[PDB]
């Protein structure tokens, strides 16, 4: 079908046809952030005096 | 305005350079550097080359007749090229030259047939 | 084959060639004839026999010092001139450069013997 | 220079894909090698330089209009000094000068056009003269030994006994040759005239 | 050389060429032999004698 998509054709001759590469699908995600335990000082630089 | 190349002795050998200056007329100016060395072909003004007299068969070609090579206490050098040995035959209407003996050689030739081949999947 | 184009299989008179192969190509072996020693003779376009002019059917004329024979144009091997090895066109009025010399009859001795 | 000429800022910006001016100047040097590779394989066959011999009698055959005139500052054959007259280049020499584009701007020449804007014309390895005398000992060689130049050793010959040999080749027994040698000089001397005109 | 090759060396029967420097390029001068005057004779394949 990748063959046939490709040719835009439902008709395929006779031969050898280049379809792609093989590829592979992730399975899961990894998030990696550094731990930072403190919430940043918005009150410091929004609510100043 | 531009017009600028060099001649360079393989980095594995020597670091000399000469530069050509394909819009300079030094029979000197606009140029990095002179230094002596200043050769006036008509491909431009060679500088960093001593010109001399005995022509040789070409290795490195400048243009307008003009071969540079890496020569000796070796420096860049400048030459006209040789276009062959010098030779003459006689003519004469009463005179042939005929073989005698012979001689069997074999030469070789070397000829690309393929090419790689190749496939891209532009995604 | 055998090929009779100029510088097309090498330099020289072409023999034969073998192949060999190559990564992406072929090589080629180019096996020729090529004139070696030489030497400098005389020559003539005709022989003047007996006023007949004769020419060489296969070859040229040329002279040692005091004679002269007939060789086979690439290598230097003297004939006797004979009536087998020229033919007769023509008198001897006509062409420039005709030198006299005999021309051998290999008859006359069989009717003689 | 052509894209960027005298603009840092356009300059930085190129530098932002520059990797393809190194391709057009490879593809284009390729072809200025090529050109002079070209030029030595059709002229330079033989590396063996035979004098022009003093013009004596070839038998009749006339070879004046073909080998070098003496007293042209460049010995070009009158052939030659004719096919070189009729082609037009765009200009001669190689040394433009930035001196002389400076000058003249009145002119507004084109050459001078395309050496501001990055465009240049290199010269050729093998001069001219050089080219001539090749053909020349080519025409020499061919003159005092036929094909025997090509083969191996050059074999001096009389030039009308290479004919008798050509003769033959093309299958016409070697005596017409002689026979009528006056009438085919005649008719050779002829036809080469009637070429230069 | 001296070809065999129809017309490779110019019309007619090749006997001989001498090359001509122009610019970018060579101009060849081919000599060639070529009929000229001719005749229509009887023919035969063969003669038969005895
Ligand atoms: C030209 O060739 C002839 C034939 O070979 C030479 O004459 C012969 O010379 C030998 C001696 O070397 C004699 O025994 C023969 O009787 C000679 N034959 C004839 C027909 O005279 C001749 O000497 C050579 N000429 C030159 C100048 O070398
Ligand atoms: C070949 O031999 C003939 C004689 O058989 C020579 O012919 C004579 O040449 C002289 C030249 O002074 C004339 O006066 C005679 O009348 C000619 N005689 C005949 C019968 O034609 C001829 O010159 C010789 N050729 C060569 C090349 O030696
Ligand atoms: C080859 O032919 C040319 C003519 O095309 C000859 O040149 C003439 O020679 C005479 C005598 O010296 C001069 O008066 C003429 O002015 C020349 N004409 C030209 C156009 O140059 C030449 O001499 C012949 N050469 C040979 C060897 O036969
Ligand atoms: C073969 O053809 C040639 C060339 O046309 C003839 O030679 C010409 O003959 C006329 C008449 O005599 C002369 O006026 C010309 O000057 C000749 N031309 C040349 C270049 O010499 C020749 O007669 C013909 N017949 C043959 C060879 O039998
Ligand atoms: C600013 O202070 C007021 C109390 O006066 C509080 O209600 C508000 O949430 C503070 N804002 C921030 C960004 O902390
Ligand atoms: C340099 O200038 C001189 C004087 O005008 C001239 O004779 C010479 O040919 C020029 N050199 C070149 C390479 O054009
Ligand atoms: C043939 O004659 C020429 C002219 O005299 C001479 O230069 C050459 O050396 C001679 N040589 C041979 C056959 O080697
Ligand atoms: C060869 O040329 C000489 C002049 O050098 C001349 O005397 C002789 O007659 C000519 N021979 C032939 C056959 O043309």
């Amino acid at each position: 079908s990748e063959t046939k998509c490709t040719l835009k054709s439902f008709t395929v001759e006779k031969g050898i046809y280049q379809t792609s590469n093989f590829r592979v699908q992730p399975t899961e995600s990894i998030v990696r952030f550094p731990n930072i335990t403190n919430l940043c000082p918005f009150g410091e630089v929004f609510n100043a005096t | 305005f531009g017009g600028v190349s060099v001649i360079t002795p393989g980095t594995n050998t020597s670091n000399q350079v000469a530069v050509l200056y394909q819009d300079v007329n030094c029979t000197t100016w606009r140029v990095y550097s002179t230094g002596s060395n200043v050769f006036q072909t008509r491909a431009g003004c060679l500088i960093g080359a001593e010109h001399v007299n005995n022509s040789y068969e070409c290795d490195i070609p400048i243009g307008a007749g003009i071969c540079a090579s890496y020569q000796t206490s070796q420096s860049i050098i400048a030459y006209t090229m040789s276009l062959g040995a010098e030779n003459s035959c006689a003519y004469s209407n009463n005179s042939i030259a005929i073989p005698t003996n012979f001689t069997i050689s074999v030469t070789t030739e070397i000829l690309p047939v393929s090419m790689t081949k190749t496939s891209v999947d532009c995604t | 084959g055998q090929s009779k184009r100029v510088d097309f299989c090498g330099k020289g008179y072409h023999l034969m060639s073998f192949p060999q192969s190559a990564p992406h190509g072929v090589v080629f072996l180019h096996v020729t004839y090529v004139p070696a020693q030489e030497k400098n003779f005389t020559t003539a376009p005709a022989i003047c026999h007996d006023g007949k002019a004769h020419f060489p059917r296969e070859g040229v004329f040329v002279s040692n010092g005091t004679h002269w024979f007939v060789t086979q144009r690439n290598f230097y091997e003297p004939q006797i001139i004979t009536t087998d090895n020229t033919f007769v066109s023509g008198n001897c009025d006509v062409v420039i450069g005709i030198v006299n010399n005999t021309v051998y009859d290999p008859l006359q001795p069989e009717l003689d013997s | 220079m052509y894209i960027c000429g005298d603009s840092t800022e356009c300059s930085n910006l190129l530098l932002q894909y520059g990797s393809f001016c190194t391709q057009l100047n490879r593809a284009l040097t390729g072809i200025a090698v090529e050109q002079d590779k070209n030029t030595q394989e059709v002229f330079a066959q033989v590396k063996q330089i035979y004098k022009t011999p003093p013009i004596k009698d070839f038998g009749g055959f006339n070879f004046s209009q073909i080998l070098p005139d003496p007293s042209k500052p460049s010995k070009r054959s009158p052939i030659e000094d004719l096919l070189f007259n009729k082609v037009t280049l765009a200009d001669a020499g190689f040394i433009k000068q930035y001196g002389d584009c400076l000058g003249d701007i009145a002119a507004r020449d084109l050459i001078c056009a395309q050496k501001f804007n990055g465009l240049t014309v290199l010269p050729p390895l093998l001069t001219d003269e050089m080219i001539a005398q090749y053909t020349s000992a080519l025409l020499a060689g061919t003159i005092c030994s036929g094909w025997t130049f090509g083969a191996g050793p050059a074999l001096q010959i009389p030039f009308p006994m290479q004919m008798a040999y050509r003769f033959n080749g093309i299958g016409v027994t070697q005596n017409v040759l002689y026979e009528n040698q006056k009438l085919i000089a005649n008719q050779f001397n002829s036809a080469i005239g009637k070429i230069q005109d």
